[PDB]
């Protein structure tokens, strides 16, 4: 175990360039990646609605403590006072957990633990059951597009309306957990530093990123962001994202008259509402790739994997919920 | 000295986290992790810094790994030779993903689990799998317009090194 | 409490060395190189006498240094190879290998580590010499390092046996210092020359060396031996400055009348070789400092700095042996007048 | 803006110990001070402090090659219970700094404040002589430096001061 922690941390100091020359990546992004790869690895096995096996739960616990530790040490160095048993006041410099890490780290761990628990509320009888993907009973049973998951089945003719009541209660419990994590993920990326590379790649002026059509719209006398959007093609996720990228570039230009900027920012908000599950934007991808700050790296990276677990689990609930709808249908 | 970022994409269960693990260490498991790995390799006299990237798990959540496609020099696109579904998805699902996210970036096409594909026993035993034949790979390779198709097996290690050599070759040439 | 202790060390290194999170600190290599040097400093700073390093300080040194060095176990050469099964099928593979300069050196530096520590163990038990409390009456009646405790010796000086014993020990230890220093030098020589350093280099070889020195390494004749005998080498600062102008010039030359610059360079490197010969313990040169300041190779950072602390520990111990030896000499004289 | 603050001096003078106390508010009952950086706020602007220990570089010149490179300010500490540390500041420290890092400013610090007017201590350690705050000043004005502070890691008296002072001579 110490033998096994050592291997872990050592490869982070290399980061991740196995050949010495730390040409190579940041303790931040070493960290970010490692948290990602671990979570992917562990929940890659959550292919059914059931408690995470106890050995797995154990391994996830410790290795995530390991990766999370650096944050115990990231501080604010702040002047302060202290007085002795005898009454003498002495000016000191004191230490404290840096701001975003004091509240969010605990907050993120409590989500982690809530996920793990909702899976524990599956320990023992479940009115639904899984068959192996490659066996005959599987071949007869949303599913065909993820050929690797075991097909879930539910009793011929619905399932108990307690057993279905509960699954909804959990589809919701979990969706709210997902939303929480995303909200943290969001926050960090906005407090992340804008990469020199990104600036460099930016066009000359606001009318280049938005281009002239969209420029006329955020630039006329009237404006209301609701209508603005009803006038653009948002049919695909790729199209919405191309816009998000153009709006973000502009904002970043103008913060280096403010009416536009204010409206541009109003439009992004509206996007984050209408389009919550949206992949990340050019700027986020970049903030992440060139980010040197291990505090935020752990924060964004960790909220990201939790986002994903919560989604994995609610897919596994939607899996059963809907082969349930199909059970009522084929009863006709 | 150049850098090569080499991302392996493919469906779940098709076995990459193993191909990557096996290339890199000469093992084969049973948890199962391939942390991002970079190392110096000599190709034909000149030395090259190769970066190996797994995508395990993002078959489930689009937002899990935002870093996979950014600046990639070559893809390894794997399907499982015992899965007609992964075969169909290369065309239906992976090619559009790569056309979009990293246009014009070379693809090495790879079929995995070589060692199961003429295992008569295995298929009576797992009625749902279907072996893909080397021809169908070749055919597919032409279809997606990729330069080279390799079949390999991380259990036996057959052709594993071949694949990555081919990923490297195509970035250099 | 140990798994606890270790996390802390490692966590602080990922931070590197910027406790305020932003990884606007130093590289991992430097962070690592630094913590090795500070660990050594604190542990050996108590080695104030000739005696066994206390049992528990021997213990902390061992595991802390262990933690620090482990990164080396993961630094590799990734090379092609071959592999055959029980059945006979030969299959081509990539294989893994500890990188060349850590394969032999790390064990060798560790071999010096233990030789030093156990040189200190050979002082278990009776020693004809004793140490006295620095601020005592005894102490008051090399007074330079005022912070060490003064040695005293029997009023008649030491005994042939415990004196022969000490010389043999001085010799043993100064060979360990020579060794460690040799590794320290190899690796410095194999370390990247920093963009910072080049930027600050003059235009011409003439400008680095100076017109006078230039004329010297540039004539028909040249015996590097007389070259040095002609200069002023009287103080350590003057020698170090010469070393610097030479090193800079070689950098200029290597980077770039045509033919004969091979010669100048041959000679310049010849003179650097001599300087190590004549001036074995010089401080770091400017290009050494810079190599270290801006080095990014974890492997070399560990090699460079481990050898550096070992060099130092060894030198500290001879410094003790020489203290008794010296007061013993004072004991013989003052016992003859 | 970044400040490299090295603190130099004799052995046994309190250094590595000051530092530990500035930075964590503890003593020693091994004392190690690893290289430390933290963000600091000074008059609204934010500076990045760099703290450097030298302990060792009093047994081997070759041990710490990075101490003087790019140094922004020195803290030159001597023990207020050591005439020899006092005498040494001139005989040894000033000549180093004047060579390796000319013109870089120097804060002068007498350490071990708590022991100086301690009468029983000097009966117990006859070889020690206490330095007077005046002699402190005299030294200050001599070595040509702007600030003299006396502090104690033990009591923690004036420690923050020392550093605030170090920070100030760099910012102005
Ligand atoms: N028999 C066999 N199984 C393999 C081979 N390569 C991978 N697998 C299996 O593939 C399954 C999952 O593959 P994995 O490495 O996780 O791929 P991934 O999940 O897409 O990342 C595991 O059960 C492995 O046993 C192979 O060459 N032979
Ligand atoms: N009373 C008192 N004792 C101190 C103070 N600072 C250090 N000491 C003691 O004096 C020695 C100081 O040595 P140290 O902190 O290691 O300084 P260094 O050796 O120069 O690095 C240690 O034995 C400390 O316990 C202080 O401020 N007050």
């Amino acid at each position: 175990d110490m033998e096994m922690m050592k291997d872990r941390f050592a490869k982070l100091l290399l980061g991740e360039d196995m050949s010495g020359g730390g040409k190579g990546v940041s303790s931040a992004l070493a960290l970010s990646n490692a948290i990602t790869n671990l979570a992917a690895s562990i929940f890659g096995e959550q292919t059914k609605l059931q408690p995470m096996p106890q050995d797995r739960q154990a391994r996830w616990k410790k290795e995530i403590d390991w990766l999370l530790s650096v944050t115990d040490h990231i501080v604010e160095f702040v002047p302060s006072q202290q007085t002795s048993k005898d009454g003498v006041c002495t000016e000191i410099m004191v230490t404290r957990q840096r701001g975003d890490l004091l509240m969010n780290i605990p907050a993120l761990r409590k989500l982690d633990a809530m996920l793990i628990d909702t899976l524990d509320n599956f320990r023992g009888h479940n009115e639904f059951w899984y068959v192996s993907r490659d066996s005959e009973e599987g071949q007869q049973a949303r599913t065909n597009d993820k050929w690797w998951l075991p097909p879930v089945k539910v009793p011929p003719g619905g399932l108990s309306e307690p057993s279905r009541r509960m699954l909804y209660f959990q589809k919701d419990s979990v969706t709210q957990v997902q939303k929480a994590a995303m909200a943290i993920n969001a926050q960090v990326l906005s407090e992340m530093e804008i990469p020199e590379s990104y600036i460099d790649s930016l066009p000359k002026n606001g009318r280049a990123s938005l281009g002239d059509s969209i420029y006329k719209s955020i630039t006329e006398e009237w404006f209301d962001p609701e209508q603005f959007l009803a006038m653009l093609d948002m049919s695909t996720e790729h199209k919405v994202l191309d816009l998000k990228n153009r709006i973000e570039a502009s904002v970043v230009i103008w913060k280096r008259r403010e009416l536009f900027e204010e409206r541009a920012e109003t439009i992004l908000v509206l996007l984050k509402q209408k389009f919550p599950g949206l992949p990340q934007s050019s700027l986020d991808i970049s903030k992440i790739q060139f980010n040197k700050d291990v505090g935020q790296a752990v924060l964004e990276s960790y909220s990201r994997i939790l986002e994903s677990l919560a989604y994995t689990v609610m897919s596994r609930i939607e899996d059963v919920l809907y082969t349930d709808t199909l059970a009522l249908k084929q009863t006709l | 000295s150049r850098f090569i970022k080499c991302v392996t994409v493919g469906d779940g269960a098709v076995g990459k986290t193993c191909m990557l693990i096996s290339y890199t260490s000469n093992t084969f498991p049973t948890p199962t992790v391939f942390d991002n790995f970079s190392a110096n390799v000599v190709v034909d006299g000149n030395t090259v810094n190769l970066g190996l990237w797994d995508t395990a798990g993002q078959e489930d959540y689009n937002r899990l790994r935002p870093l996979s496609y950014r600046g990639a020099d070559v893809f390894i696109l794997a399907f499982s030779l015992i899965s007609k579904a992964s075969y169909e998805n290369v065309a239906k699902k992976w090619i559009p993903e790569l056309r979009h996210y990293a246009p014009g970036v070379p693809i090495i096409l790879v079929g995995t689990k070589l060692d199961l594909r003429d295992d008569k026993q295995f298929f009576i035993d797992h009625p749902g799998a279907v072996p893909i034949t080397t021809n169908q790979g070749e055919e597919l390779k032409k279809l997606i317009g990729s330069p080279i198709y390799i079949e390999c097996s991380s259990k036996t290690q057959q052709n594993v090194k071949a694949v990555f050599d081919a990923a490297i070759k195509v970035v250099l040439q």
